[PDB]
């Protein structure tokens, strides 16, 4: 079987859906127009309009309305159309999902997750561009995952509905239609990815090159493309933004002894700064025999004409361009 | 000998798109009115206790009072049960007691103290209790949150109703207003209650502000309608009717001179003391000692919640995330860890 | 020989809050009815050929029509002066047009070329012109900043105006309602326009949703209603009033068929092309001519707009912040820099 | 002569509202109430109802009104009771004022300031508590400044004030009554002190410690105690936010073989990273004889025990137990 990232989403959320009924639905056409992206694809018409809720648009409004279900033990998905309308809501994620458990001294969990796609589209200019890795990484009692292919998607969302605290989930628009092999073993209803733990998608042992979400593919591109030419990439898909598997990357660092992190997102204050941060004060820092380079957008906020985009979004060269500069070959 | 009961007049509602508000005349059962006066007092007694505490600097950041208004956080206990749902903002000292709190672990949370109810973690906004979703800082967000729990009534369908109240300052929250849509909107078992206590806003009419959403104005220096209310909402939004507006007129003591001649005209302490006793409901004696009880229990309780030691500096990164396995969190700098646990 | 002018009924208003509304009488004068011709029919071509860019992908991203909706900006732009201020959320082509901008220059941003007005930097959503405040991506955000751009206006006191559009779907914004409360509060010359081009709302009555704002509902096919209830609007904010809602009663073209008897009995071209027609203000010929010049017209700038060359690569950076000095801006990795000019 | 904090910040709008009156503050409590913190004090008074304007709790509203004034042509000095509170604006900020200059392809500047305290405070528990120093400055089209003492404060409020496009000031409130030596110089309405330039507070030769706003003081403590046995610390105020004067920190580092930052909110994508990151990707990465580490925040929710609170911000120990860490001393 191929399975697609949005199916492999859609499974996820009926299997989960289907083994408990604490669990829904809310957010903006997804009931009966199918998803804004046919994401939930047929969802409403299985478990109806108690589990399935079409919302308004009002962020502020709903995002609140799903945390408060949460908190009185309803186990809510919360969809946000692109995560850039998420930045109404961003309160009501941080000021009463994220530190509540901790405020109320561990009376009051809040098993929420947060769901829809971020970062880059396609020509959706400026306001519908933003990636949010970095904001949303960022807060004490938040968990954050950005899944890349199917597998990961459908393991990941499966597991942020079964986590008892708030969950980000930050989907991709353009990975959603493309298909992968889909193992038997992911086709299961017990598939299940542990937060925390990021995945080696290919075996190297000249330099690492940690991302996540969609570029994650293009630096597989550029590891297919640089190996004709006896250079081996160590590629790694984070998978978790937060809390996430430094351990994973010192351990490739240490066998590679070079390091290139690549992203989407801003460049500063991003996720390679974080990373790079670490890397230097962990124990990972003496095996560098090269500094660790970035690639991540380029830092403006997103054009609209085809050309000028596609020069704000990490192309496969410019990761190849990296990984030559850094090994200095 | 003494009354078992007496009848009362209530002011009446104004009404915003209904026919029928709540009777005109109520039926307080002396041994009922009995425990709405110990409650209110303790509640006044702990305002004051804190107050006090907080003057002389043991209560740190925010410390927000509620006296002139126990007739609300009383009222409304009155008129629902223990298993119905309240959230309100920060003014939440009156609710987390009624709602089942100490007054020593309220009174310790506020000094931070680790017999505070949260450990010290939270102080005087985030207290949380048995079906109450506490105090929460930022303005407004507490009521999209209840439309919330009410949509979790509903989802569960035992009955359930929830108490989503805010401020008249608040009453301008974009928020609210998605709030009231949508709980309209599905008829969700949601009273919204504006604790409105008298340039902000361009309608000062707020129990009409829901608009769509029926409403009623109440006089919340009277414990009695403010029960009789709340009885006559609770009931409207049971029986499937849908949201509701409560606007509940008020007066917080917290020049000091207008202050002085509404507290002598209206307590709402006072007034619920000259009905007991002006209709042989109780003793102004009996109402003596039981304002030496409270004093006893304040008293109790302060001595607790200056006594208590601070929390262990080995739990502050206690309680992040719920139901996983224990792992750390950095400190200061990288080489200060601490364990967190859930 | 033709009429130099003719009288027509135009329907009545309902109002909200309001003593008398705009006339049920109006006058067209023959030589202003064939402008709004000219102007509806470029906008409605217009639309035509983005649609027709945009299923050939030479136009990526959104595209948002509003053919159907032409009555709303040519009679909107009737009823106000250059000098006043309109915003819109990112239906904006037509705005784009009546406000300034030509054929040209909107097709060219559409198809992302440099002869584009914002240089293909902004796409179909944002388009800027003098006094027009462009399209907003997110939903209701223009809103407040109508109230804003309002708020200046009575600080120069110029006695200008401000249409300040969103559709029903935002209509349940809660920064909507955050400035209805501003606006009455600082009476401010805002005219917030829905456009009720036809669930999500507990109450479908969008002019009352302002609730102590007045507010009139308008019928957005007829050009000359629009042009009245907003020389109307634009009267009564001038006279320093404060602010007023104007639901537009409208339709977009983009089942299929309810689209079509809504076409027949009422595309908003040919209700005033008939009434043109009807009452001797201008020949069948005269209008079929007219638009044989706007079909070349649009057909010259769809040409322009595909042939123009893309953006340079170089200028990627350029325009972050306003009068400041050069600067370097990071690509896609640290040594790829692009430079930054104001 | 002596000036607190809080009389800086209310010097340098006095002298921009005189100066141009297209300038106009608002937001909650700053006309009658004198300011919620008295940093408006006595404003209203003189410049009336037209010109500083009490604002109902509207956030999202105001912020978009105030951006909206901007646009149309004024100079509003928008003002958040604090930042917690903005991120009910978030997006008003981001998306209308942040991206509209380049959208409209310089069309359409935004001459805002937004301003009001930032992180953390004394005993307001974890909604009050939050910095937003990396939220901000990770977006183009920003400017983000975060004084430090009076004389950062007053130029970089008339900075900005005079800056052409959006500009966040994230001030401190348990700066606002620190008094601080106010030169004659900057007393002068003409001062103004430009964004984007760090200050060296403190020459010295074995270590850089580089860090903003209310923890720059306490680096001054640090290196006092520091030189008491003989190591000069370089101490850096940031002062800017976005875009960072980096030159100077790389100068400093290829001086002093060492580097410590010292930031007041959480550690993991924040300011620190960012400056670690930069820092091996720049020339000053030779010159490095030990790495790089960040002070910061601990990692959770503010906590209110004072106890538990005085060990979530970085203290003169932690400081010091760093830069003898790094020093191997
Ligand atoms: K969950
Ligand atoms: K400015």
């Amino acid at each position: 079987l191929q399975v697609t990232v949005r199916d492999a989403i859609n499974q996820g959320m009926d299997e989960e859906l289907e083994r408990d009924e604490k669990v829904f639905l809310l957010g903006e056409e997804v009931a009966q127009y199918d998803g804004a992206y046919k994401v939930s694809r047929g969802l409403w018409k299985k478990y109806g309009d108690k589990r399935i809720i079409d919302t308004p648009i009002s962020e502020m409004g709903f995002a609140g309305i799903a945390v408060g279900a949460a908190m009185a033990g309803l186990r809510p998905i919360c969809e946000f159309m692109t995560f850039n309308f998420s930045m109404q809501a961003i309160d009501q994620v941080i000021n009463s999902a994220a530190k509540t458990y901790y405020m109320s001294g561990g009376l009051q969990p809040v098993p929420i997750v947060f769901r829809g796609p971020n970062g880059a589209s396609a020509g959706v200019a400026a306001q519908h561009s933003q990636c949010f890795a970095a904001w949303y990484g960022h807060c004490p009692g938040l968990k954050v995952v950005s899944p890349w292919n199917s597998e990961d998607a459908k393991g990941l969302i499966k597991s942020a509905i079964r986590d008892n605290n708030p969950v980000v989930v930050l989907e991709n628009e353009l990975m959603y239609g493309v298909p992968f092999e889909f193992p038997p073993e992911a086709q299961s209803k017990d598939f299940l990815i542990p937060i925390g733990k990021a995945k080696i998608e290919r075996q190297g042992t000249h330099i690492t090159v940690v991302s996540h979400s969609r570029p994650v593919g293009h630096c597989l591109e550029a590891a297919a493309v640089l190996s004709k030419e006896g250079v081996e990439c160590e590629v790694i898909n984070m998978r978790t933004i937060r809390p996430m598997d430094m351990e994973t990357i010192e351990a490739s660092v240490m066998k590679t002894n070079h390091l290139v992190t690549v992203e989407g997102g801003w460049p500063q204050f991003g996720v390679g700064a974080e990373i790079c941060a670490r890397i230097m004060e962990g124990p990972a820092f003496n095996f560098l025999d090269a500094p660790a380079v970035r690639v991540t957008g380029a830092d403006v906020p997103m054009p609209y004409a085809k050309i000028l985009e596609d020069n704000s979004i990490p192309q496969v060269k410019d990761i190849i361009f990296a990984i030559k500069k850094t090994l200095n070959i | 000998m003494f009354a078992n009961d007496a009848t009362f007049e209530i002011k009446k509602c104004d009404l915003h798109r209904l026919e029928e508000g709540p009777p005109v005349t109520t039926v307080l059962t002396r041994e009922d009115g009995l425990k709405y006066y110990r409650m209110m007092q303790t509640v006044r007694r702990m305002e004051l206790k804190a107050d006090q505490l907080y003057k002389q600097k043991i209560i740190r950041g925010f410390c927000h009072l509620c006296d002139g208004q126990e007739a609300c956080c009383v009222g409304l206990e009155a008129g629902i049960n223990p298993t119905d749902h309240l959230i309100t903002a920060y003014r939440a000292h009156g609710f987390t007691f009624t709602r089942g709190l100490s007054v020593r672990e309220i009174l310790a949370e506020l000094t931070g103290r680790k017999g505070g109810c949260a450990k010290g973690k939270g102080g005087s906004m985030h207290m949380y209790a048995k079906n109450f979703y506490g105090g929460n800082g930022i303005v407004g967000a507490q009521v999209p949150l209840g439309a919330g729990i009410a949509l979790a009534c509903k989802y569960n369908g035992k009955d359930e109703v929830c108490l989503t109240l805010y401020g008249d300052g608040a009453a301008n929250q974009g928020q609210i207003f998605e709030a009231y849509n949508m709980a309209a909107l599905w008829k969700l078992p949601c009273i919204f209650i504006c604790e409105n206590n008298r340039r902000a806003a361009a309608s000062t009419d707020y129990y009409k502000r829901g608009d769509f959403i029926p409403g009623l104005r109440v006089d919340g220096m009277d414990i009695l309608c403010v029960r009789e209310a709340t009885r006559f909402a609770a009931a409207y939004c049971r029986s499937g009717k849908g949201p509701i507006l409560m606007e509940l007129q008020t007066y917080r003591y917290h020049t000091r001179e207008e202050i002085q001649e509404v507290r002598s005209k209206s307590d709402p302490i006072m007034l619920l003391k000259d009905r007991m006793v002006n209709s042989n409901l109780a003793s102004v004696e009996e109402l003596k000692e039981i304002d030496v009880e409270v004093r006893k229990e304040i008293e109790d309780a302060a001595q607790f919640a200056t006594a208590d030691p601070e929390p262990p500096l080995e739990e502050l990164g206690y309680h992040i995330y719920s139901s996983d396995p224990p792992f750390e969190v950095r400190g200061a700098n990288q080489w200060i860890k601490f364990k967190s646990v859930s």
